């Protein structure tokens, strides 16, 4: 009822040009606050970097609240980018319960923020089309989904296939225990992801040979497992990853 | 000589593979496209003449140790060597190695008169892996979008 | 008390310092090479590792 | 019978599948016939997944007359399951028959419209992708045979530190050598070294048969470890003339074979995309 | 005393583990004077003498 | 174009002749035919800048020429300090064959379109290295100090790998081997943000991935040595990583230039 002070102040100094310019230079300074951290920091930075945490949420959780009422609750909520900020803000109040124990630690939340620095992207060159990326790529979630969780059947079915064939087979005699084995499901997942992008694909193939017999007829016969799951997977990982940029991006 | 000799059945073999009218389409289309555009290998053939000669004067004096990842064959002791080793970074197969057997403090050839090395290897083998990874993007593009037309043909 | 400090690594020239701890930084692999001895524990960069002693020029 | 074929049998099953494939994952495999007690659970278990199985194929054939696809496909699955079982329990085979608890998932799979669609999508997008899939098979044949002349068995010979046969002991990495009057790499300071070795990587990595250079040259392409071999039938055969194979090899068939692909996979993207 | 050891010799154990296993044992047999009694046996479902 | 013939020829017979030297030495007679060789080129090169300084009073690729000249007009001499300045001069003639870029037509134009395409793509680049940044700032956190281990791994702790222990070849137990302990950090650390930009970088090239992750899987604690598959939950960073950058930053590049070329 009384208001000829807080909305004239309200919109008018959250989008007054400064304002905006300034939380810019907030969101670098909690950038580098983060990032200046290192192993075997000293006293100083380690006191600093934990004071000026803080020191800017408390800010930035006012910023929150003072553009809240500004454009209302309806136009603050229906901007995508403005819930990515409300969840960052949600997590930075949030972390002092499980700061307790550590657990997530320092979460890696407050570098999540600098989306919010791709404000100063908003005004370069063909931003409107970085909005626009986002923009289909959730858009044709649907679809992505699909073809993500198609790919991830394909890479489960020739795990439990892996760990079928060469479950507990890959101990020989040799020294080392080398961990590209078919033992549980998470490192048959793991050796199965390593073949599929290629990286020390024959290493394990050699494994697999000498653990089904050696070179013979029937021996050298497993290596044919290895061989459609490196066309089969690459296929699929261009059909999915090259069909989604290709058509989100066009 | 004898071993040269025994070898042409396989262009018989490749003439047999040459049969059939979608193999012939395709890689007639291929190659006038490729031909259509010979300035872009030459960037490509650029990009590897310079940094060759750059690591060859810079980070091969080292010697030839077994060890390491620097032996009789993978070296900068040669331009041929220089560029296998380029090309080997290229396919992408121990660059990180490399780089690392560049590292400055290795002994280097006795015949040369541990301060032998630099510290430039993470610069070159990283410009060089992104530069060439550019380039033969580039070369992929240019030669698929000269042959768009037949690409997307509707037959 | 002494333990030479350098930033060049090649040349090995001494400096004076305080600390009453004398480290080693050398490169992750190629150990048999020191790049800098000095005084004080330092940072290691990339690629580098430290090792820090208790007196003045433990590290050999 | 023909009406309970509607939505509840329909998401029991899926929900049956998807338990089979948990149990799956959990199954654990242990080396030389170990077993925990889940294993002996699990195994329990695979008999109400394979009766309820049972029970939905013998309502199915006498209800629809087996040519549907994956109504096949589970036909068979079922089918391997009843004959492993009866196999496992008159003889207290496993691995031969456990392996088709990897099919049942994709009986699963093929339940959901949205997914039998995308496959679809990408079978129909694997078709043009076969005369660039018979290029690749007549490369790693035609240099298969090249490699068959060239380095038939020249990369057997490794130092073997002379003062008795011993066992290859030569750093921990035997590699090929040669007899001086040949061109390979020499032991040189003694350590004459002699015939009789298995091979450079157990002997799966040479040029031997038509099979075992069939894998070498497919190992090429991919680009996975072709120094290797380049280095292995370097220093056995010399130093001047084995990249006019191993570049020629991955400058035909692995930068010119994955330019095809993209080429063709753009195409049909952007026909489709119209 | 009046050791007697225990060996495992299930499925799990082969490979690195039995080689590690068949050296232990070994170096513990080494810590017994004359005036101590042992004996060795080995379970895989079934309890023996090695 | 018979004076540009008449260099097309001098300036790629000058690069083959500083591309064919002897790398290893400072003395021998290829790198002194080579050696004197550059007294024919070096005068003819800079008397084209004679012949047609006079015909104007700057363009751009002129003024590589002059520098690419000046080159060796400048390591002629220099003398004094010969450990430096000649030493970077002498990699400086990597720019003779750049001067062939301008003399022959097609080869600016390619250039320049390779240039547009920088210009097109530098947002997918910088949108690439921010989220490099990002992923190193969140594995800052997570494997701060972590990766250390030591030689023997029976012990945990940098004040307990030290002095020596004994190493069997092998695996057999008749032949031990005296060995130092040393504590050694993992090749790609994550100690600070720099340090897991690079290894994030060889993460995302799929070149040694594996041992990284094998390493900071078996991380607990900071300062302490690793234990056998303590947390395999952290696979999840990996896996994340390589989807996110490694195929879809990747691909979404590759698919910007075929629809911008399309
Ligand atoms: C990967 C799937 C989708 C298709 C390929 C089937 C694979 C897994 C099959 C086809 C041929 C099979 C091999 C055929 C013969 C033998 C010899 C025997 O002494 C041990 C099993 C072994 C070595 C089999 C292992 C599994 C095998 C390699
Ligand atoms: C994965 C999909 C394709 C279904 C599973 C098919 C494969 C993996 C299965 C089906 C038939 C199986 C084979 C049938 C019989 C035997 C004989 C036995 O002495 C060794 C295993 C071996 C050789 C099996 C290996 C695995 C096998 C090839
Ligand atoms: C160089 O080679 C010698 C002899 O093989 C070896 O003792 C030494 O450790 C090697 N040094 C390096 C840095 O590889
Ligand atoms: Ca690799
Ligand atoms: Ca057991």
């Amino acid at each position: 009822r009384w208001n000829r002070f807080c909305r004239r102040k309200c919109r008018a100094a959250v989008k007054s040009n400064v304002f905006y310019w300034l939380v810019i230079f907030l969101v670098f300074l909690n950038t580098l606050t983060i990032a200046s951290e290192h192993y075997n920091q000293p006293n100083w930075l380690t006191e600093v970097q934990d004071t000026a945490n803080k020191a800017l949420l408390a800010l930035f959780t006012a910023e929150m609240l003072l553009k809240m009422y500004s454009l209302g609750l309806q136009a603050y909520f229906v901007s995508l980018f403005n819930r990515f900020d409300c969840f960052v803000v949600c997590g930075g109040i949030l972390e002092t319960i499980l700061v307790e124990t550590k657990i997530m630690s320092p979460l890696g939340i407050s570098v999540l923020r600098c989306v919010r620095l791709l404000r100063i992207f908003k005004i370069t060159r063909y931003w409107n089309s970085l909005s626009n990326l986002v923009a289909s790529l959730l858009n044709s979630v649907r679809s992505i989904a699909s073809l993500l969780l198609l790919l991830f059947l394909f890479i489960i079915i020739f795990s439990l296939l892996g760990m079928q064939l060469f479950g507990g087979k890959f101990n020989f005699d040799e020294m080392q225990t080398r961990r590209s084995t078919f033992d549980n499901f998470p490192q048959s997942l793991l050796t199965v992801f390593q073949i599929l992008t290629g990286e020390d694909w024959n290493s394990v193939m050699y494994d697999g040979i000498m653990a089904y017999g050696g070179p013979s007829f029937p021996g050298m016969l497993v290596c044919i497992y290895f061989i459609i799951l490196f066309i089969c997977g690459n296929y699929i990982l261009l059909n999915v990853f090259l069909a989604i940029a290709v058509d989100n991006l066009a | 000589s004898i071993t040269f000799f025994r070898l042409f059945r396989v262009m018989r073999l490749v003439k047999l593979l040459s049969r059939g009218e979608g193999i012939r389409t395709l890689l007639w289309t291929f190659i006038k496209s490729f031909q259509a555009l010979p300035y872009v290998a030459l960037l490509i053939v650029m990009l590897f003449f310079i940094y060759a000669v750059i690591g060859m004067q810079v980070f091969g004096k080292i010697a030839l140790n077994d060890t390491t990842e620097i032996n009789r064959n993978n070296n900068f002791q040669t331009f041929p060597q220089a560029v296998l080793l380029l090309f080997r970074c290229a396919t992408g197969e121990a660059w990180q190695d490399i780089m690392l057997a560049c590292m400055p403090g290795k002994k280097c050839a006795p015949e040369s008169e541990t301060p032998c090395g630099s510290s430039f290897a993470v610069f070159y083998f990283i410009s060089f892996y992104m530069l060439c990874a550019f380039l033969i993007i580039n070369l992929f593009v240019a030669v698929i979008m000269d042959n768009f037309d037949y690409l997307t043909r509707d037959w | 008390r002494i333990c030479y400090i350098h930033k060049a690594s090649l040349p090995r020239a001494t400096k004076t310092c305080v600390e009453n701890t004398c480290y080693k930084m050398f490169i992750r692999t190629q150990r048999e090479y020191i790049s800098e001895r000095g005084c004080g524990c330092p940072t290691a960069m990339w690629p580098y590792q430290t090792e820090c002693c208790k007196g003045d020029r433990c590290n050999k | 019978i023909s009406i309970v074929e509607w939505k509840p049998f329909e998401i029991i099953i899926l929900l049956t599948i998807f338990a089979n494939c948990v149990a799956l994952a959990i199954y654990i495999p242990f080396p030389e016939d170990d077993s925990n007690a889940t294993n002996s659970n699990l195994e329990r278990v695979e008999y109400l997944f394979l009766i309820i199985f049972t029970v939905e194929a013998f309502l199915k054939v006498i209800a629809y007359g087996l040519r549907n696809g994956w109504n096949l496909l589970d036909f068979i699955i079922v089918v391997v399951g009843l004959f492993s079982a009866i196999l496992e329990q008159a003889t207290k085979d496993v691995k031969a028959l456990r392996a088709f608890r990897v099919l049942r998932p994709l009986r699963l799979v093929s339940g959901v419209p949205s997914l039998q669609v995308v496959l679809n999508s990408i079978i129909k997008a694997m078709v043009p992708l076969l005369h660039i899939a018979l290029l690749v098979l007549f490369v790693i044949i035609i240099y298969a045979i090249i490699g068959l002349e060239l380095f038939m068995g020249k990369m057997h010979k490794t130092c073997y530190n002379q003062e008795g046969i011993a066992d290859v002991p030569a750093e921990d990495d035997p590699s090929p050598c040669a007899l001086e009057t040949g061109h390979g790499r020499q032991c040189q300071n003694g350590t004459v070294c002699k015939p009789g070795w298995d091979g450079p990587k157990h002997g799966i990595t040479n040029f031997d048969n038509f099979a075992f250079a069939m894998l070498t040259v497919f190992q090429c392409i991919t680009m996975e470890g072709w120094t290797d071999v380049l280095y292995w039938v370097n220093d056995a055969v010399g130093r001047d003339w084995p990249w006019i194979y191993f570049v020629t090899l991955i400058i035909i068939g692995s930068f010119f074979v994955l330019n095809l692909v993209l080429g063709v996979l753009s195409g049909e993207f952007s026909k489709e995309r119209e | 005393k009046d050791m007697l050891i225990l060996v495992d010799v299930s499925g799990s154990v082969s490979g690195l583990t039995l080689k590690l296993i068949r050296t232990s044992v070994s170096e513990m047999l080494e810590t017994l004077s004359d005036d101590d009694f042992v004996n060795v046996a080995s379970f895989n479902s079934n309890a023996q003498d090695v | 174009t018979i004076f540009t013939n008449l260099i097309l020829f001098f300036i790629l017979l000058s690069s083959i002749s500083l591309a064919a030297e002897d790398p290893v030495q400072h003395t021998s007679f290829r790198n002194h035919i080579l050696g004197n060789a550059d007294y024919v080129f070096t005068s003819i090169f800079t008397l084209e800048i004679i012949l047609k300084m006079t015909a104007y009073g700057r363009n751009y690729f002129n003024i590589l020429d002059l520098l690419v000249v000046s080159v060796s007009l400048i390591s002629f001499g220099i003398q004094s300090s010969a450990i430096n300045v000649v030493k970077i001069l002498r990699v400086l003639r990597v720019l003779r064959p750049l001067r062939a870029i301008n003399r022959a037509k097609g080869l600016k134009h390619v250039v320049q379109c390779v240039f547009v395409a920088i210009r097109t793509i530098g947002n997918i680049v910088i949108v690439t290295t921010l989220l490099q940044f990002m992923f190193a700032c969140i594995g800052v956190q997570l494997f701060k100090g972590k990766l250390y281990t030591c030689s023997d791994s029976s012990k945990q702790t940098e004040a307990e790998c030290k002095g020596n222990y004994i190493t069997y070849k092998d695996g057999e137990v008749d032949h031990p081997i005296i060995q130092p302990r040393s504590w050694e950090n993992s090749k790609f650390d994550f100690d600070n943000v720099l340090a897991a930009m690079m290894a994030l970088f060889t993460v995302s090239t799929f070149e040694g991935w594996p041992e990284l992750l094998y390493r900071s899987i078996d991380s607990h604690t900071e300062d302490k040595g690793p234990i056998y598959n303590y947390r395999v939950e952290i696979s999840i960073f990996f896996i994340i990583y390589i989807i996110i950058i490694a195929f879809f930053m990747m691909n979404i590049f590759v698919g910007f230039v075929i629809v911008t070329f399309q």
